């Protein structure tokens, strides 16, 4: 935990709660995975915390640390750059994970709600120009899952756009209310767009 | 820095076939190489430590071999629960490095694309934007070719595409193509075409509509 959206140059402290082994007998790691799925080594910490190791990449900006008492691993990022955007994991030492991630996102961009446009078989939805990428689309409050295809959002310029398509039966459509359910947690936005004929 | 070149980037394989994934280090790395597995929406799993030492519990079908520069991770007879990413990482040089990875994908019969063109919603127009959306859905040979035709002439600029991972139910692919023009721009032409070429056919699938019906 400790993730989230941060503006370039910001600072942030990630944590890592261990249980199920002896946190003090192991060397810890911080490893990240960038959106383009590339894996990078961020930092290493000795069993007792006397030795630290970092690539040049984050040298002098990131600071790995731990609490053998409270069983905590820390990553203190400073002077964040756009390139630090990624999922961050921790692992015990060949790194043996146990972290489920925690997404850090460095961007100068401002949170902004989407706009939902109906698309009228196959219907579809158009969520356009929203920023903090987390968005959820379900049809008829999820009761209509199957034949659905939400496409990975692609960043236009400063905002995200994305499409979802449901393929129902033709006997069912205009005679039954079909609905696109968009939810943008990042700005407490929830929109219901009714796909209508003609 | 030691760069690890994995190959190939992706590999289509049927359940039951056996595979060998390569990971070549740009320097005698020695036995210090390791393989990881990553399935969709899950963090990495260490499969093999130090080249041939597989971790307790990992199924027998996985086996790693190598020294110096070429390391291979074989899987004798792939199981459904094996499709995902495979990364190798070394541990004897300075910046601890990783490979870009190999995506193991599940081979299936060629599946024909189901195409749909959707003209801009009136709500969007009232905003002054006109997004023409086209969905190419549930095809298999991932390689598909989409073209846009505005009043018969090819249109490359302003096209945005997006693909999906292999569907965990029918192992097909899907993709959406979006052509974005302004309202003025959009209202200057009549017919809009989304044209798709694929392995499943010699002649392209084409779907179209005219602005004034």
């Amino acid at each position: 935990s400790g993730g989230g959206l941060v503006k370039p140059a910001g600072s942030l402290k990630l944590s890592c709660a261990a249980s199920g082994f002896t946190f003090s007998s192991y060397y810890m790691y911080w490893v990240r995975q960038t959106p383009d799925k590339r894996l990078e080594w961020v930092a290493t910490i000795s069993d007792g915390g006397s030795y630290t190791y970092y690539p040049d990449s984050v040298k002098g900006r990131f600071t790995i640390s731990r609490d053998n008492a409270k069983n905590n691993l820390y990553l203190q990022m400073s002077s964040l750059k756009s390139e630090d955007t990624a999922m961050y994991y921790c692992a015990r030492d060949a790194m043996d994970y146990w972290g489920q991630g925690t997404l850090v996102t460095v961007s100068a961009a401002k949170t902004t709600p989407p706009s939902v446009y109906p698309l009228a078989v196959t219907l579809g939805c158009l969520v356009k120009g929203y920023f903090p990428e987390p968005v959820t689309v379900t049809w008829n409050s999820g009761s209509l899952s199957s034949g659905v295809h939400t496409f990975p959002a692609v960043l236009q310029s400063d905002l995200y756009t994305l499409s979802s398509s449901v393929t129902v039966t033709s006997s069912t459509w205009p005679s039954e209310t079909v609905t696109c359910n968009v939810a943008h947690p990042a700005s407490s936005t929830k929109v219901d767009k009714k796909i209508v004929p003609r | 820095d030691i760069v690890l070149t994995q190959s190939p980037a992706t590999l289509s394989v049927t359940p039951g076939e056996s595979v060998s994934l390569s990971c070549r280090a740009s320097q005698s790395i020695s036995n210090n190489l390791h393989w990881y597995q990553q399935k969709s929406h899950e963090s990495p799993r260490l499969l093999i430590k130090y080249a041939s030492q597989s971790i307790s519990g990992i199924p027998s079908r996985f086996s790693g071999s190598g020294s110096g520069t070429d390391f291979t991770l074989s899987i004798n007879s792939v199981e459904t629960e094996d499709f995902g990413m495979y990364y190798c990482q070394q541990s004897n040089s300075w910046p601890l490095t990783f490979g870009a990875g190999t995506k193991l994908e599940l081979k299936r019969a060629d599946a024909a694309p189901t195409v749909s063109i959707f003209p801009p919603s009136s709500e969007q127009l009232t905003s002054g934007g006109a997004s023409v959306v086209c969905f190419l859905n549930n095809f298999y040979p991932k390689d598909i070719n989409v073209k846009w035709k505005i009043d018969g002439s090819e249109r490359q600029n302003g096209v945005l595409n997006s693909w999906t991972d292999q569907d965990s139910k029918d192992s097909t692919y899907s993709m959406s193509s979006t052509l974005t023009l302004t309202k003025d721009e959009y209202e200057r032409h009549n017919s809009y075409t989304c044209e798709a070429t694929h392995k499943t056919s010699t002649s392209p699938i084409v779907k179209s509509f005219n602005r004034n019906e």
